[PDB]
């Protein structure tokens, strides 16, 4: 069964601050029988990236193993590879974007070996949405159907493009890989087109890793930061976006940040609103406020 | 949902 008879409404919250940023987050199981979301929130990365921050939401499916592994190691795989480093001083925008892509493919490969030797009924997968923030840029990262959104100058400034099986580029890859999109799902089952894990959808002979039925390749969009106008970023899984629009959620959060500076509370309000609107899925939201976010 | 269809 996919659903409980009564929703599990308990919320897990976390918050922190540093590098001029403040964040809050909320996680809730809701009407689902299992809780398969995971998240990463870190201010200050190692080895010379102390001024950098990384936030991410992982929406797992068919188990929580891939999501949990991603939340514990995706950041390392991203920053430790040669592409991210780009042997010189600090990584260029291109280094960061290539490093993120290499991170996704490498953690996926690594996870494939470990799910092979220790065989079992853990054929899970997880989408990922997040932001790697540097002193000069915000790097939106998307792999799946969760979504990240940036509010700048009281407006929706950017939001990621959900990876749906029926979108043209996805359907193209799926058909080239010998699959099909039926009832909006890859081969009629998985309603996800990009994700880490889901190795059963990655065994197509003659096709590279980014050409499989399900792809681990992330979409990375760099945004030069604006100390004056950047207000906040919302990262949330489709349990939130399925029931609230970009403009609506942005306006809701911007309004709440005029009443309170409690980011966990604002995240709880977002989650509860979506639950009351009828969302029957797991829900995870991270709210990262910049120095010039709406103030209470 | 991701796998459950209904
Ligand atoms: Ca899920
Ligand atoms: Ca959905
Ligand atoms: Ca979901
Ligand atoms: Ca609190």
């Amino acid at each position: 069964g996919a659903f409980l008879d009564k929703p599990k409404m308990e919320k897990h919250n976390a918050q922190g601050q540093g590098n001029g940023l403040r964040y809050g987050l909320s996680s809730m199981q809701g009407w689902r029988v299992e809780m398969e979301d995971a998240h990463t929130a870190v201010i200050g990365l190692p080895s010379g990236l102390e001024s950098w921050s990384f936030f991410a939401v992982y929406d797992g499916h068919a188990g929580s193993q891939v999501a949990k592994y991603c939340c514990e190691h995706l950041l390392d795989h991203i920053t430790n590879n040669q592409d991210f480093k780009g042997s010189a001083g600090a990584p260029s925008v291109e280094n960061v974007k290539n490093g993120i892509r290499t991170g996704f493919l490498e953690i996926d490969e690594h996870m494939r070996v470990m799910s092979e030797k220790k065989h079992g009924a853990d054929r899970s997968g997880s989408t990922a949405v997040g932001v790697l923030i540097s002193p000069q840029h915000t790097y939106f990262i998307n792999c799946g159907e969760s979504r990240g959104l940036l509010c700048r100058n009281r407006k929706v400034h950017f939001f990621t493009q959900d990876h749906k099986p029926s979108n043209p580029l996805e359907k193209e890859r799926i058909q080239n890989a010998g699959g099909s999109v039926m009832i909006q799902r890859v081969n009629g089952s998985l309603a996800v087109s990009r994700a880490l894990g889901d190795f059963d959808y990655k065994c197509v002979h003659g096709k590279g890793p980014t050409e499989q039925l399900v792809s681990p390749e992330p979409e990375v969009h760099d945004i030069e930061r604006s100390e004056e106008d950047d207000q906040f970023i919302i990262l949330a899984c489709d349990g939130i976006w399925d029931v609230m629009g970009n403009e609506e959620l942005c306006d809701f959060v911007r309004s709440r940040l005029e009443v309170t500076d409690d980011l966990e509370k604002v995240c709880n309000e977002v989650v509860d609103t979506c639950l009351y609107k009828g969302s029957r899925d797991n829900m995870s939201v991270i709210l990262i406020c910049f120095p010039n976010a709406p103030k209470v | 949902m991701s796998i459950y269809v209904a």
